[PDB]
RNA sequence: ACUUGGCGGAAAGGCCUUGGGUGCUUGCUGGCGAAUUGCAAUGUCAUUUUGCGUGGGGAUAAAUCAUUUGUAUACGACUUAG
RNA sequence: CUGACGAGUAGGCAGGCGUGGAGGUCAGUGACGAAGCCUAGACCGUAAGGUCGGGUCGAACGGCCUCUAGUGCAGAUCUUGG
RNA sequence: GGCCAUUUUUGGUAAGCAGAACUGGCGAUGCGGGAUGAACCGAACGUAGAGUUAAGGUGCCGGAAUACACGCUCAUCAGAC
């Protein structure tokens, strides 16, 4: 479960892509605002690309959570992890990118017996 | 602008329906009587119909119960304006001007 | 509502054909137009010939093959007069124009065919008594169209074959009107009497 | 009976538009039989079925349906605004479509 | 530590419902529904058919019955909704329809008790039907839309 | 050791390299599309055909301003052409490919060319010498040509899953409800 | 104008069957076999 | 579904007609069954083509390259021959 | 809790994302595999960007509180290399 | 470094010319309409849903009446704002 939460609803899914970032290869696909005099993207015409802006901002009941319904937080080790027995059902574990798989088992036979949820719990495993 | 003698039946509507008050400053709707009470009990006026009454027998408090109400925010008319351009007189087929009993069927179109 | 509705194209005229076969098509309809040989434009007949002489001018100059192609049919002519309605550089368009059928004449597996009118097409319902007119035979001849007597000949044989048809219809109902009074003062005509029918 | 049909059968046409925008959200339906808005106020709230046939076979059947609710009338001449759940692909313009006598008014 | 611990932990209680005023209150039906009345069923299984009115439920549904020895459709829940009032009518006066509630139908062959009581229903509602011409024959028909049938136009 | 991608058994291929080979690339190209996917005894046959102008290997990607050729309608291409130092450096890895096939035991019979594919290769600078003294490169073209052959093998049957359905109670009700009236 | 139907003499010349094929010496020469069968009736399909 | 003959070329490929056979008949009066799909969620009822299996009929060739030709030609193409 | 308001180039100010390095801390992570690279796989943030899974790989590197700067790129007939 | 438009206006035959005056804009401004046009008409923009409208329009492209009503007009160069 999770808290009683209401309808996450996320005004905008798309990705606010560069303008340009396709045609060229040098232009990233990461957001700069246009500054040019002559530019169409800055000066908000139709059919072109929608910029980012205060207006799509999240609600902030539902800002920050998974589709799960939860908080993530990064967890290194397992006083880290238990950082979280108190808030079980609010906060979810996600094991780093650079924990080794001796101690990957250990974080996961911890949450388990203590109920945290871990957002990954697939990661390095030894079939 | 569109001006015009308003009648006791759409002051009544007005006030009933899209008639909110200013309370340092914060437009704050008339639902209750206790809002116009404590607001104008200073005046005598201490119900709704207290200020229709001083709207439409214009009286010795008006100007205090008129700048008591914040403007009133009309829709725009739900049969149109009737005319094909606006801005002529409704003395040439517009809509600007004094067309005086008439308003009360413009504000029961945008009330 | 009918899968397919066949128009024909006598006595009507050629934009307000257009127009509404037009926008049938865009709805989704099939619709062939036969007969489009004696369809008819307002304006006398010298009018419509310098307005389509004033077409035949138009082409490309540096190429006058891939220019504007002045098609004499008359199924052609009104067919250029209709795709100018409908956004024919769409696919919706090209579904559109490929739900249309325009014929000279009746070929035969429409000729058994019921052939409807639009009634706010016709000449007859549109032009003031007075107003002269032009038969779209006349006007695709004194333009190129080689084929007008030809068609003539086609629709000088099928009347006949029709006409008679006719007759091996009519006195059959004939006999049904007979049937239609035996049918008469029995209680289940008057019962159908009683209820509308 | 060779006739089994409970529904009046329309024509998908364009969507909500100016000349130059489209409002993909709210479809336009166009009834048969329907020619007057006085007549098109019988219709109203009655519930609109798109049907199309499909490649992979999902439960059983490979029929797809998107389904809908007429809103409102539009023009003088009979035409409906009509909303589906998933908005009709805008490859359907002159497609037929079912709309159903219910939720029945009488 | 990999993510600084936060300062404040939104707490995990949850809150009660606000007491709401909204009241339950017993459906009124639309002017031609009287117990009696001759319905053509719109969707289901028995789509198209003709059926005969009873008692209105206190579910907000309708209880109808066929019956069952001419048309094939069973004492049943039907929606009032889905449904197209005639104009016709048979007298309901004789059968204790009484007897039928939500109780009596649940899911959890065919029950027996359903069959005789199909049956002590359908023999007082066979017998009122004989008085009329053909109404009989009409229960057992189908309704179905013909061409040029408008049905803004058509009066049931 | 490492080859390009292939979708094929490594226990009954065979293979065959030959780097830095000084071609031209852009018709060492063009014959390993020409041999692709044929058998092996019909590609040492057609590669034999090339050099005597007999027949032609079909220029299609790099192909703009060559001269179209009248055995080029063996394949439906205007455009064709005999590129011998290419077929040569080909034909030499197919008997190599070949021999490291006997090597395997595998029947010479079933062989088809599966995968051969040719890559740019690190190109030989020299220089020309133009008009008002400037120098402009004139470089090889050098190719990485890479081939492996496979016994091609019949009965791979279309056997398949079994698909379980969701189909709800009202549709097995009236499933059901015909073994009841036919079947 | 339009070819509805056309009709063959009964034995052709090695002039006329050269004409339909491009390689006349690889060709098993069968051009109109079929069609000269047809006489070996009282020619009914070839008056029709 | 057989059969009989006639008509139809504008894109006939359809129309009319003869004699039987089988099936249904709501033209009229009947008997049984049709529930549980459980209060709607197309309740799956048009086809077209590709391919693969079975059965039954029919027939058993071209074209290209290479060689050649010169009434043709920048290359192809074209016309020829074996 | 209530109310109002939200175009913006040059320009001004604020809150922040990222980078190289420094003091502190998490007795942080790591050759049971750090950094890097690829990834029409996924999650979060309006966005700067952060995070995870998979492959590759081969030894170091991060979160936070502050300090410091040779700190952020599509364009300069920009430099070097390809 | 400005430009445009209405009313007033100087020079000039005249200008999409030069120079002034009041105001509005464009520069910085999107949007709906003028088929397209920086400044004309409307209306000035956080993200979405519903309703009603402005300017313009409702034969067909193009969403919306080939609506209603009284007249005029035939153009071997119509006219349509």
């Amino acid at each position: 479960a999770s808290l009683p939460h209401p309808k996450i609803v996320k005004k905008h899914t798309k990705k606010f892509k560069r303008h340009h970032s396709d045609r060229y290869h040098r232009v990233a696909e990461n957001w700069r605002k246009q500054k040019g005099i002559d530019s169409v993207v800055r000066r908000r015409f139709r059919g072109n690309i929608s910029q980012p802006k205060i207006g799509y901002g999240s609600n902030k009941k539902t800002k920050f959570l998974s589709p799960s319904g939860h908080k993530t937080f990064l967890v290194a080790n397992v006083k880290d992890l238990e950082t979280l027995t108190m808030h079980t059902k609010t906060y979810a574990a996600e094991i780093a990118h650079n924990i080794s798989a001796k101690n990957r088992v250990v974080i996961l036979a911890r949450a388990k017996a203590l109920g945290i949820k871990v957002t990954n719990p697939k990661g390095r495993l030894a079939l | 602008v569109a001006y015009g003698y308003p009648s006791y039946s759409t002051i009544r509507q007005l006030v009933y329906k899209r008639g909110f008050g200013k309370i340092n400053k914060q437009r704050v709707p008339l639902s209750d009587n206790a809002i116009i009470e404590a607001n104008l009990g200073k005046y005598g006026i201490l119900s709704i119909d207290d200020l229709i009454h001083e709207i439409i027998t214009v009286g010795p408090h008006f100007k205090q119960a008129n700048n008591f109400l914040w403007p009133f925010k009309l829709s725009n008319p739900s049969g149109g304006w009737g005319v094909p351009r606006k801005f002529k007189h409704f003395i040439q087929g517009g809509s600007f001007g004094n067309r005086e009993e008439f308003i009360n069927k413009l504000v029961k179109s945008m009330n | 509502v009918e899968p397919v509705v066949v128009i024909d194209g006598k006595g009507h005229l050629v934009g307000r054909l257009a127009s509404v076969v037009a926008k049938q098509l865009l709805n989704g309809q099939k619709i062939v137009v036969v007969r489009a040989e004696e369809l008819n434009i307002s304006g006398e007949f010298f009018r419509n010939k310098l307005k389509y002489h004033d077409f035949l001018r138009k082409a490309t100059a540096f190429n006058k093959t891939r220019g504007p192609f002045h098609f004499r049919a008359p199924s052609r002519i009104f067919y250029k007069a209709l795709r100018g309605m409908v956004s024919h550089k769409t696919a919706r368009g090209k579904a559109a124009l490929e739900r249309l059928k325009v014929f000279e004449g009746i070929p035969p597996p429409y000729d058994k065919k019921k052939r409807v009118v639009v009634p706010q097409a016709l000449r007859v319902l549109r032009l003031k008594p007075g107003r002269k007119y032009t038969t779209l035979g006349k006007l695709s001849t004194s333009v190129g169209w080689k084929y007008e007597d030809v068609v003539a000949k086609l629709e000088a044989k099928r009347k006949v074959s029709s006409a008679e048809y006719y007759a091996k219809k009519r006195a059959f109902t004939k006999k049904v009107a007979s049937a239609n009074a035996t049918a008469a003062e029995s209680d289940v005509a008057k019962q159908l009497a009683a209820l509308g029918y | 009976a060779e006739s089994h049909r409970l529904y009046v059968k329309g024509k998908h046409l364009s969507y909500q538009r100016s000349k130059r925008v489209n409002n993909p959200n709210v479809s336009l339906i166009k009834i048969e039989g329907v020619a007057t808005p006085q007549d098109a106020q019988f219709y109203l709230g009655k519930r609109i079925a798109y049907v199309y046939r499909a490649s992979k076979e999902v439960r059983g059947s490979k029929i797809r349906v998107m389904w809908g609710k007429v809103t409102r009338t539009h023009g003088n001449s009979g035409v409906v605004r009509a909303t589906f759940r998933n908005n009709l692909p805008a490859k359907t313009f002159g497609a037929s479509v079912r709309i159903f006598l219910y939720p029945s008014n009488i | 530590s990999a993510q600084k611990a936060p300062k404040w932990y939104p707490s995990e209680d949850v809150a009660a419902l606000k007491k709401t005023r909204k009241a339950a209150r017993p459906q009124k039906l639309r002017a031609s529904l009287v117990p009696g009345t001759v319905l053509i069923l719109l969707a289901g299984r028995f789509r198209g058919k003709r059926v005969v009115y009873l008692k209105h439920l206190e579910d907000n549904t309708l209880l109808i019955s066929g019956p069952f020895k001419v048309n094939g459709v069973p004492l049943r829940r039907v929606n009032a909704r889905y449904v197209i009032a005639t104009s016709t009518k048979v007298s309901v006066e004789g059968v204790n329809v009484e007897k039928f509630n939500v109780e009596y139908f649940a899911k959890e062959e065919i029950k027996a008790e359903r069959v005789e009581d199909q049956k002590v229903v359908d023999k007082a509602l066979i017998a009122e039907i004989k008085k009329t011409p053909l109404l009989k024959q009409y229960l057992s028909a189908s309704f179905s839309l013909k061409n040029g049938d408008k049905p803004h136009m058509l009066k049931f | 050791a490492r080859y390009g991608a292939t979708s094929t058994n490594p226990a009954k291929s065979a293979s065959a390299r030959g780097s830095y080979l000084r071609v031209s690339f852009k018709n060492t190209r063009e014959t390993a599309q020409a041999i692709n996917g044929w058998e092996l005894t019909k590609a040492q046959k057609y590669l034999e055909q090339v050099l005597d102008h007999q027949r032609a290997i079909p220029f299609r990607r790099f192909n703009s301003s060559i001269g179209r050729t009248a055995q080029g309608k063996e394949f439906g291409v205007t455009k064709a052409r005999w590129p011998a130092k290419s077929v040569k450096f080909v034909q030499g890895l197919l008997q190599n490919a070949a021999a490291n096939a006997e090597a395997k035991g595998l029947d010479a019979t079933k062989l088809y060319v599966s995968h051969i594919q040719v890559n740019q290769a690190p190109k030989q600078r020299r220089r020309t010498y133009r008009a008002h003294g400037r120098i402009n490169k004139y470089e090889s073209s050098p190719s990485h040509i890479e081939l492996v052959v496979t016994e091609k093998e019949e009965a791979v049957a279309k056997a398949a899953e079994k698909k379980v359905v969701r189909l709800t109670s009202r549709q097995r009700g009236r499933i059901a409800a015909q073994k009841r009236i036919a079947a | 104008l339009r070819s509805l139907t056309t009709v063959w003499a009964e034995h052709l010349s090695d002039e006329v069957k050269r004409r339909f094929y491009k390689n006349w010496y690889k060709s098993k020469k069968k051009a109109f076999t079929k069609y000269s069968a047809k006489y070996a009736q009282d020619g009914a399909g070839i008056e029709r």
